[PDB]
C-alpha cells in the first residue's frame, strides 16, 4: 500500500493509502512530498576548488582556505598539514 | 666533552619554553629556536604540532556529531609513529615536549 | 526538520509506485488505474503533469527510469503478465518501444542495470523466475534478446542490481520472497555472475530471514570496499557482506562472503512496507504501517541510530 523514493536533492516523495494516514475510503492514496530548508557543500567546493596552474603550496593554501569559507575545519588542516 | 654525541642538546633545554595558556606561540617559538639551533626534522615536527594542535580542532561531547579529530589518520596515527621513531632514536628531550604538549590540550 | 507538500494526483486508484529520474528532476508515478504519469516541476517549484496514458490491461506495479545516456527511457511491469519500455518522443509523445511477454505468471517487479554493464533489464515474475533482457543494439529499442533466466523455488517478490562500479566485484543481483508457509525456510538468495562459466550461480542465502520480505536494496557503493543490503519485513534490518580475500587455487566458484547484520529495528510496531537510500548511500528511509517515514544514520562507532520521523499531512 506505500510508495517512497528519494531525490538528488534530499528531497523524499511518499504516497500512502489514505486510510494509513488519516462506499469505501481504502480506495484512494495521498502522495507528498517532504523537503530540506541538502548538500550544497558539494557543489559549492567543487565550482572553486582549484587544482592546476600553480605551484604546490598555493594550491594547498587556496584550498585549505576554500574549506575553512565553508566551515569544514578538518579538510582546511588536513591541507595545511599536506 | 662529548656534547656531540648524545641524542640531546643542552642549549634546545635552555631555549624551550612551555606556556599553559598559549599552544600555538610556543609552537612557534619552539620551532624558530630549533631551526636557530640546527634540526630541521625538529623544524618540521614542531610546524606540524603547531597545525594539529589549532583550538578549532576541539572535541564534541555528542559522540553522534562529527568524527574527533583524534580518529583522523593525521591525529593519534600521526603522533604514536612520531613517538615510535624517536623511541628508537632514544631522544627522550623531544618525547617530553611532545608528550607534553599534546596533553595540554586535554586540559 | 523537512517540510512537507502535497500534491494532487487525480489517480482513481491506488497509487502504487513513484519513482525520480537520473536529474532529480522529473517525477513518475504509476497506479493501479492502468496509468502512468509524469510529472515536472517549474521555477516556481510546483509540480505538473505533463503526460498520462494508458498502459496495460492489469494494474501496474512498478514504473522505473533508464540512465539518460540512452535516452528518456520507462520501464513498467503490469499484472497482465507483461513488461513495457516506453520513449519520448518530440510536443512530448510516449510511444511503446517493446513488450516483453515471456511471463506465464504476474510480473512482479522490473529494474534496470546499472550503467557500466551496458543497457539491461531484470524481471522478476511471481512464479520464482527471473530473466534478464538485453539490447544489443542502443540505438534500436525494439529488439531485445534473452540472456538468462534463474528459478528461486519460491515466489519472487523484490529484486535489487548491486550498484557497485569497481572492476573488483562482478555483477550481483539480490532477490527476497513473500511467502507465509510455516515452514521457516530462506527468504533472501543472493547470485553472483562468473565470468568463466558465464552463467549467473548461487552465491549467498540469509538464513537468519525467515518473515516475508517486502523489499530490499544495495547501498550506493561510491568508494567502500564492502557492501551494504538492506532488507523490509515485520522489522528492518541491515546487513554487511565483506568478500574474502581470493585464495592463491585460483577456484572458479562463486566469491565467499561474510555476513553480518549490524541494525535491527522495530520501532514501526508493524509491517515495514518499503526502504530506500539516499544518494550517497549514508542515510536510510523506512515506511511502515504506522504512517509514517522514519530516517536511519550511523555515527563513527557504526551504531545506526534514528535521525529523524515524518508525519503525514
Amino acid at each position: 500500500p506505500e510508495g517512497l523514493c528519494y531525490g538528488l536533492f534530499g528531497d523524499l516523495a511518499f504516497a500512502a493509502k489514505e486510510s494509513l494516514v488519516a462506499f469505501a475510503g481504502l480506495a484512494s492514496s495521498a502522495l507528498s512530498v517532504f523537503e530540506t530548508e541538502g548538500m550544497r557543500w558539494f557543489v559549492d567546493t567543487a565550482e572553486r576548488y582549484a587544482l592546476a596552474g600553480r605551484p604546490l603550496a598555493e594550491l594547498c593554501d587556496h584550498n585549505a582556505k576554500v574549506a575553512r569559507e565553508l566551515g569544514r575545519n578538518q579538510v582546511a588542516q588536513t591541507w595545511t598539514m599536506l | 666533552d662529548i656534547a656531540c654525541l648524545l641524542p640531546v642538546h643542552k642549549s634546545l633545554g635552555e631555549l624551550y619554553i612551555l606556556n599553559v595558556n598559549d599552544i600555538q606561540e610556543t609552537c612557534q617559538k619552539n620551532a624558530a629556536s630549533a631551526l636557530l639551533v640546527g634540526r630541521k626534522d625538529l623544524v618540521q615536527v614542531w610546524s606540524l604540532a603547531t597545525v594539529a594542535t589549532d583550538l578549532c580542532l576541539g572535541p564534541k561531547s555528542d559522540p553522534d556529531l562529527e568524527t574527533p579529530w583524534a580518529r583522523h589518520p593525521f591525529g593519534r596515527q600521526l603522533l604514536e609513529s612520531l613517538l615510535a621513531h624517536y623511541c628508537r632514536l632514544r631522544d627522550v628531550q623531544t618525547l617530553a615536549m611532545l608528550c607534553s604538549v599534546f596533553e595540554a590540550q586535554s586540559r | 526538520m523537512f517540510v512537507a507538500r502535497s500534491i494532487a494526483a487525480d489517480h482513481k486508484d491506488l497509487i502504487h509506485d513513484v519513482s525520480f529520474d537520473f536529474h532529480g528532476r522529473r517525477m513518475a508515478t504509476c497506479s493501479s488505474d492502468q496509468s502512468v504519469k509524469v510529472w515536472d516541476k517549474s521555477e516556481s517549484g510546483d509540480w505538473h503533469c505533463t503526460a498520462s496514458w494508458k498502459t496495460h490491461s492489469g494494474s501496474v506495479w512498478r514504473v522505473t527510469w533508464a540512465h539518460p545516456e540512452f535516452g528518456q527511457v520507462l520501464a513498467s511491469c503490469s499484472f497482465d503478465r507483461t513488461a513495457a519500455v516506453w520513449e519520448e518522443i518530440v510536443q512530448s509523445h510516449w510511444v511503446k518501444r517493446t513488450t516483453l511477454v515471456d511471463s506465464r505468471t504476474s510480473v512482479t517487479d522490473v529494474k534496470f542495470a546499472p550503467k557500466h554493464m551496458g543497457l539491461m533489464l531484470a524481471t522478476c515474475s511471481a512464479d520464482g523466475i527471473v530473466r534478464i533482457y538485453e539490447a544489443p543494439d542502443v540505438m534500436n529499442l525494439s529488439q531485445w534478446s534473452l540472456q538468462h533466466e534463474i528459478s528461486c523455488k519460491l515466489s519472487c517478490s523484490c529484486i535489487s542490481w548491486n550498484p557497485s562500479s569497481s572492476r573488483a566485484h562482478s555483477p550481483m543481483i539480490a532477490v527476497g520472497s513473500d511467502d507465509s508457509s510455516p515452514n521457516a525456510m530462506a527468504k533472501v538468495q543472493i547470485f553472483e555472475y562468473n565470468e568463466n562459466t558465464r552463467k549467473y550461480a548461487k552465491a549467498e542465502t540469509l538464513m537468519t530471514v525467515t518473515d516475508p520480505v517486502h523489499d530490499i536494496a544495495f547501498a550506493p557503493n561510491l568508494g567502500r570496499s564492502f557492501h551494504i543490503l538492506a532488507i523490509a519485513t515485520k522489522d528492518v534490518r541491515i546487513f554487511t557482506l565483506k568478500p574474502v580475500r581470493k585464495e592463491l587455487t585460483s577456484s572458479g566458484g562463486p566469491t565467499k562472503f561474510e555476513i553480518h547484520i549490524v541494525a535491527q529495528f522495530d520501532n514501526h510496531n508493524s509491517q515495514v512496507w518499503r526502504v530506500s537510500w539516499n544518494i550517497t548511500g549514508t542515510v536510510l528511509a523506512s515506511s511502515g504501517d504506522d504512517g509514517c517515514v522514519r530516517l536511519w544514520k550511523a555515527n563513527y562507532m557504526d551504531n545506526w541510530k534514528c535521525t529523524g520521523i515524518l508525519k503525514g499531512n
